[PDB]
RNA sequence: GGAGGUCAACAUCAAGAACUGUGGGCCUUUGCCUAUAGAACUUAUAACGAACAUGGUUCUUGCCUUUUACCAGAAC
């Protein structure tokens, strides 16, 4: 203190700031990984190819009576999710998210389920829909 | 050194866990020597 | 103080009266409360009006706070108070 | 108290790290004492 | 069962693997007579949630 | 006939031939490196750093508990 | 040889401005030998200690971020890596730890060294360290494989201080044999020898531009081209004995810590001494504790720091007033050498 | 990339040093004994003529920017680093006659 | 030419839910946008193995004279 007393600011340091887990050196994430909160595909070049031309469909858009919406509602494990699923896998030509495995699947694909907490918990949780174009 | 040494392993004895037999004599000479300089300081610190 | 069976909000009540504005409670919004200790107190907040003018009253302890300006609240006496 | 539990453990250390070749028989008479005093003194309260 | 050291009365033993329970926190929020004591909520739970 | 008054240069350790034994902390590990970017009145009575180990205030707490 | 004298007499050298205690940190137990920076951020220091701990502060508020124990005893020297995120520090047990800043946890330790080992550097470009202690040899580690590559016998005693640069000679070397040796690793000999030092050398540092090194020695700090290995300059020195340490600023100003605790500070260029302080021991400290023992400058190099024998880090700073008002020092009068 | 670094040489030459420069690069890198050359004649055009020569260098330095964007960081790092009682007691006060029953005053 | 082999070599096998090639536009090769072709093996109660061992360093313990040999948890 009045050793210097003026400017210098004289502190005694105990204890830490900064829990030592921290990293003290950044490390660079390079690319965001989406992997850890859910499972979802961020590119243009990887989204499907939906073999009915998605551009196609966006001219149904104009015409009102053309468009609708189709809500699917069923008691627990009713086969909603996975019904979803069949029309998907129907409409889109190569899906990445298929396994060899449930390809052939003895493990069904179940692709609305998007969420990491979903895929664990075996349940459907948030509801998630999907656009396509389909022929009657 | 050799207090912070003392303190050491003196906390790390009274929570008992594997000091070696000799650990234990030796710490004790060091506190024994510490004490008794703490002694002798309070003693000259009352006559001045 | 423990003792004493009525409670401030009462008294507010009682001074609104007199004014003839109007309490209401405002369920969802809340706003940090910065009280002595280095922390904020969360509280729930009502708005009291004369003939159509909204204002927001928070009380915590035996105070009634009411926002500056710029935003954040301010404690206030309660005769000090006229809308 | 925790205090005097520390000491009967400490004691029982005491035997351990002592007795490295002074005999069972030697080792059981002062296991015995520490546990005779323990309990005598607090008697009713080691139950708890 | 491991993390949170509990057992399912068949399953095994682990060790705490967080060792130190023994800080406590006092505050008005878990006080007992704020508090309502219906169903134990007994150990089986804390697994399954 | 005691001490060092010396130390052993490593130069010497450089002229021998080498043995070969595989010791088992240089087996191979992180093996990629990484590059960065009226009661009261009736009584008699009533009504900080110094630089040093043995003088500090810690150690005389010490002294003062771990004696008894 | 007067006319060298007269070719004194015309450059009237480079003025700057003094320094000034801006901060004193405690907090180290024993003493602090070492300090080193981050090389990119300047957000804080790596201080080693005496009592065998690492302590990593803040450089802005001087604050303790975290503490980085793994060495049994004092802890010579640390030195941060500017390509990697590694810290490796090396000790009086032996041995040379790496550190990953990420984690902050020992990756590596590396095998070898016959006893203390008081100097590690970083070379630039090739992944590699350079250590050496009582051992009297750099031993030049391959840094993933921990192998010792190759091994620098040559000095006739302790090594105190090593270097490394991106061209010839890309290991300067110094010891208590008062010499330093520039190396030239791949033949794995010496380049070149330089004798000008009557007792040990006990401290170096590469100017960070002009691609030379100064030296220093009991009472008389020198420098050195590389290269050629020239003599360049001299500083005027009378006895500022013992001079622990040597430390360059971007702006030619070159620090010296003395063991009366004198700081000594020049300019590069001249070898003019500008301004020499002292400094203040502390509360309960001996009279012989005032001395300072490492120091650094930031990568800006408007602050200094320096780890001093009284268990405190002290942080001068270069006063902003200034100018030719009232700075002018000791004031350039070449006495006879 | 720079015409010293196109040359591959270091960086206040004089126009005969200007010339002298040249000169030696021609003897290292003789085009007609072994396109870089292309700047080295124009950087020499201007050269050669001291005047060119001293303004093309009038216009490292930016790196020098770098260090007082460094300083910048520096200063806004290290300076910043470096009523309520009587109006509850009058809330309290006021709570007690309202208990009491005791008139209140005209506040 | 077809079937095989307790034959070999060389590639590749843990990641923006993620591959490669090609056409065109902008910057100035990289990189971004757009168009097109083909994607073996391994992955969702996540992985090459529907199986399951050991060692090193660093912490926390446990046995407890000390070292090997160890007790049982974690991170790398
Ligand atoms: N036997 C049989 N089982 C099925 C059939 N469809 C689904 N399941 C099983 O029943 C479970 C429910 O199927 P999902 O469609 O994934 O579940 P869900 O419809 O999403 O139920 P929610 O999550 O509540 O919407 C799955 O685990 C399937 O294995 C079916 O057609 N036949
Ligand atoms: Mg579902
Ligand atoms: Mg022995």
């Amino acid at each position: 203190e009045h050793p210097y007393g003026k400017e210098v600011e004289v502190l005694m340091e105990t204890k830490n700031t900064q829990s030592p887990q921290t990293p003290l050196v950044e490390p660079v994430t390079e690319r965001t990984k989406l992997q850890e909160h859910t499972i979802f595909t961020q590119l243009k070049k990887n989204i499907p190819k939906t073999r009915y031309n998605r551009d196609y469909m966006l001219s149904m858009a104009n015409i009102p009576e053309r468009i609708i919406n189709v809500g699917v509602i069923g008691p627990l494990h009713s086969g909603k999710t996975s019904l979803m699923d069949l029309l998907v896998i129907d409409s889109h030509k190569r899906i990445p998210d298929m396994s060899k495995n449930v390809e052939l699947g003895w493990k069904p694909l179940r692709y609305l389920d998007n969420l990491k907490q979903e895929i664990d918990r075996g349940l459907s949780i948030k509801l998630n829909g999907s656009t396509l174009l389909c022929t009657d | 050194a050799w207090v912070s040494a003392a303190h050491y392993n003196r906390e790390r004895i009274k929570r008992g866990a594997h000091v070696e037999k000799t650990m234990v004599k030796k710490n004790l000479g060091r506190l024994t020597r510490l004490w008794i300089k703490n002694e002798q300081e309070r003693q000259r610190q009352i006559q001045k | 103080l423990g003792k004493v069976s009525s409670s401030f909000k009462d008294v507010v009540e009682d001074y609104c009266l007199e004014k003839g504005y109007l309490i209401s409670k405002i369920p969802n919004r809340y706003t940090q409360l910065p009280y002595g200790r280095d922390q904020d107190c969360i509280v729930p907040l009502f708005e009291i009006r004369n003939g159509k003018k909204k204002m927001e009253v928070a009380l915590k302890h035996d105070i009634l706070w009411v926002e500056d300006s710029s935003g954040t609240f301010k404690p206030i006496y309660l005769w000090a108070l006229d809308l | 108290s925790e205090e005097e539990i520390k000491k009967f453990d400490s004691r029982i250390r005491g035997i351990l790290m002592a007795s490295g070749s002074t005999t069972f028989t030697k080792v059981a008479a002062k296991w015995n004492t520490s546990l005779i005093s323990l309990f005598t003194y607090f008697r009713e309260a080691i139950v708890a | 069962g491991k993390a949170l050291n509990n057992a399912i009365p068949g399953g095994p033993k682990f060790e705490p693997l967080y060792p130190r329970e023994e800080e406590e926190d006092y505050n008005e929020f878990n006080s007992i007579d704020r508090v309502i004591f219906r169903v134990p909520i007994r150990s089986e739970y804390k697994v399954a949630f | 006939h005691r001490p060092q008054l010396e130390a052993r240069s490593g130069a010497k350790a450089a002229a021998y031939t080498p043995t070969g034994i595989e010791h088992a902390r240089l087996l191979p590990g992180h093996t990629t490196l990484k590059y960065r970017k009226s009661w009261r009145k009736g009584t008699a009575f009533g009504r900080g750093y110094i630089n040093d180990m043995t003088k500090s205030e810690y150690h005389q707490e010490f002294l003062h508990k771990h004696v008894r | 040889i007067v006319n060298r004298y007269e070719k004194l007499l015309s450059q009237r050298p480079e003025w700057h401005a003094p320094w000034k205690l801006s901060r004193v940190i405690n907090g180290h137990l024993g003493w602090v030998r070492c300090v080193a920076i981050d090389p990119v951020d300047n957000e804080w220091f790596i201080t080693g200690s005496n009592d065998t701990t690492m302590k990593v502060w803040d450089l802005a508020t001087g604050k303790l971020k975290t503490t980085l124990a793994g060495h049994v005893m004092t802890v010579r020297d640390v030195a941060v890596s500017d390509r990697h995120p590694y810290l490796f520090s090396v000790s009086e047990d032996k041995t040379v730890k790496c550190w990953d800043l990420e984690k902050n946890q020992i990756i590596r330790d590396y095998y070898g060294h016959l006893s203390g080992v008081r100097t590690v550097s970083i070379h630039p470009t090739l992944d590699l360290i350079a250590t050496a202690g009582r051992d009297s040899v750099i031993k030049l580690w391959d840094m993933r494989t921990r192998i010792p590559v190759i091994t620098l016998v040559g000095h006739k005693g302790p090594i105190n201080q090593v270097q490394c640069t991106p061209v010839d000679p890309q290991v300067v070397s110094s010891s208590t044999d008062a010499t330093v040796r520039l190396w030239d690793v791949v033949a794995g000999k010496t380049m070149k020898v330089l004798t000008h030092h009557k007792r040990s050398v006990r401290a170096t540092a590469l100017h960070p531009k002009e691609f030379s090194v100064a030296s220093a020695c009991t009472d008389d700090i020198r420098s050195w081209g590389l290269a050629e290995g020239s003599l360049l300059t001299n500083f005027e020195s009378e006895k500022t004995g013992i001079i622990n340490t040597l430390s360059i600023n971007q702006d030619d100003v070159l620090f010296a810590g003395g063991d009366n605790g004198v700081l000594s500070f020049y300019d590069y260029k001249s070898g003019h001494k500008y301004q020499s302080l002292a400094t203040r021991e502390m509360v309960g400290s001996l009279e012989g504790e005032r001395s300072v023992l490492c120091s650094t400058f930031d990568k800006t190099g408007l602050r200094l720091i320096t780890g001093e024998a009284d268990k405190s880090i002290k942080i001068w700073k270069q006063d902003e007033t200034a100018t030719k008002e009232s700075e002018p020092g000791l004031a350039w009068n070449p006495n006879l050498s | 990339l720079n015409l010293y670094d196109v040359l591959e040489l270091p960086t206040y030459d004089d126009l005969p040093q200007i010339k002298r420069k040249y000169r030696t690069l021609a003897l290292k890198y003789h085009p007609d004994k072994h396109h870089k050359f292309h700047l080295l004649s124009t950087a020499t055009n201007i050269l050669t003529n001291a005047d060119v020569r001293p303004h093309y260098d009038r216009w490292r330095k930016t790196n020098d920017i770098e260090r007082n964007k460094l300083i910048q960081k520096l200063e806004e790092s290290e300076s910043s680093t470096i009523d309520l009682l009587q109006i509850q007691r009058h809330g309290e006060l006021l709570r007690k006659l309202k208990h009491f029953n005791l008139p209140y005053g005209d506040w």
